[PDB]
């Protein structure tokens, strides 16, 4: 009751006090303002001056519990606006946080990662800055230690998500030697038993992921890749999704990365994905297939030999259709690459008809995927001849109506390619 | 033919930041 709902004006004056006890209360008030539910009052927090105050009093080792209460309020006004950050930054709240993580407090530490984390969630700049000020050794430090058990939950919780903002965001990158700096403590926490450990790991591994080549080889060659495929087979949501979110990114790179997944034995779990009742997961992972299918022709064969095309018929059929888009895109290039043989297995497992039912979509570039994907399909067909049999499956389920009408739709890509199918094959 | 991430999607929608509620 001391403490609770003081005014700015209030809390301003024992600030001022020079009565370090004073100092304190008004501190603590100052946090439990910060800390209610609703609206917590930053603004004015930030308009009275009061940051530099919090700082200063960060510093005060004689006093370790205003050093807590100060750092939980600068911890609040750092998890509001980039201006809001900002002005913790403005104040030299980077190094003075730093300088706690080595406090023999741990509820302290704890904090100072906290508002460090916060800090680097502001975005890349911040980020890059909490880097420079020298943040990740003792961060790491922390982490030292034989067993992660034997730590606290909460506190690790809170140091695996801070190491993940660190990890986190483009325009640049992470600098390439904090990433290597960070990236075996990070393969140690993939390799926890706490959901929300392995779920923020996940996240920092995807954002890891998320470039060019070398920034997915960097993570690959640390060997991860056969715990994210676990990972992927997890029970909990919040830990397949940034699971998947990864290996759909290292996919995206080169072909041998690419196969590390594939190897590690990711297409088993994908007749789960691709019909799990979550949307985004179904999107995610139809996404990641279509990258799967742009590979080499021994790469979609495996595809075929886990039975993954009649999913991708399933895909096309019925699902969101942001998801169908995506299976679109995973037969356009399927198709592209594979062998006749794999392309004729295609039209077995029923591909035309939900591909001609996708014709009457009102997005332009599926419908020149899907074009595209039914010119692939007839040149195989061509080489056996087989283009009649061909012309009639996809007049009979109706598409040769819906593409004879793409003529006059107003795109000219579509245009030529409708034309074109007609002129060749109708 | 491979497709990354476009650039106007985020990277999947987690909080950038937290704010400390309770002890």
């Amino acid at each position: 009751q001391g403490t609770v709902n003081w005014s700015v004006e209030d809390i301003v004056k024992g600030i001022n006090s020079n009565n370090l006890e004073s100092q304190l209360q008004a501190t603590q008030a100052a946090r439990k303002l910060l800390s209610r539910e609703k609206q917590p009052p930053i603004d004015n927090i930030i308009r009275a001056g009061l940051i530099p105050k919090f700082v200063s009093f960060l510093g005060k080792t004689d006093c370790s519990p205003i050093q807590f209460e100060s750092a939980w309020a600068l911890t609040n006004i750092a998890s509001g606006t980039s201006e809001q950050t900002k002005a913790v930054v403005d104040g030299g709240a980077i190094p003075a946080f730093i300088s706690l993580l080595a406090s023999p407090h741990a509820h302290i530490s704890e904090q100072a990662v906290w508002a460090l984390g916060n800090i680097a969630g502001d975005g890349s700049a911040f980020r890059d800055l909490v880097i420079k000020h020298g943040a990740i050794d003792p961060l790491l430090a922390l982490l030292a230690v034989p067993d992660l058990s034997t730590l606290a939950c909460g506190y690790l919780r809170n140091l695996t998500w801070t190491l993940s903002n660190l990890c986190r965001n483009k325009n640049p990158a992470p600098p390439l030697d904090a990433v290597e700096q960070i990236l075996p403590t990070l393969v140690r926490l993939l390799h926890h038993n706490d959901p929300e450990v392995l779920a923020d790991s996940c996240w920092a591994i995807s954002y890891l992921t998320d470039g060019p080549n070398e920034r997915i080889e960097m993570v690959v060659k640390k060997g991860v890749v056969p715990q994210l495929v676990k990972l992927l087979g997890a029970t909990e949501l919040p830990i397949v999704t940034p699971a998947l979110r990864a290996i759909g990114n290292i996919v995206t790179g080169t072909d041998e990365q690419t196969q590390k997944v594939i190897d590690a034995g990711a297409l088993a779990v994908f007749p789960s994905l691709l019909t799990n009742p979550k949307t985004n997961i179904q999107k995610e992972a139809t996404w990641t297939m279509s990258n799967i299918t742009a590979g080499r022709q021994d790469q979609i064969q495996q595809v075929v030999n886990h039975g993954l095309v009649p999913f991708l018929v399933g895909v096309l059929s019925k699902a969101d259709f942001k998801t169908q888009k995506e299976a679109a895109w995973a037969i356009t290039n399927y198709t592209s690459g594979g062998t006749v043989e794999q392309i004729v297995y295609l039209v077995h497992c029923g591909i035309i008809e939900p591909l001609m039912n996708l014709l009457s979509a009102k997005d332009t570039k599926i419908i020149q995927v899907i074009l595209d994907a039914i010119s692939n399909i007839f040149q195989a067909a061509e080489k056996l001849g087989e283009t009649e049999k061909l012309s009639i499956m996809i007049e009979e389920c109706g598409g040769l109506d819906k593409i004879e009408a793409l003529q006059r739709h107003e795109n000219e890509s579509v245009y030529k390619a409708s034309l074109n199918l007609i002129e060749k094959y109708f | 033919m491979s497709r990354r991430r476009h650039s106007d999607e985020n990277d999947g929608g987690q909080p950038h930041k937290r704010r400390k509620t309770s002890d």
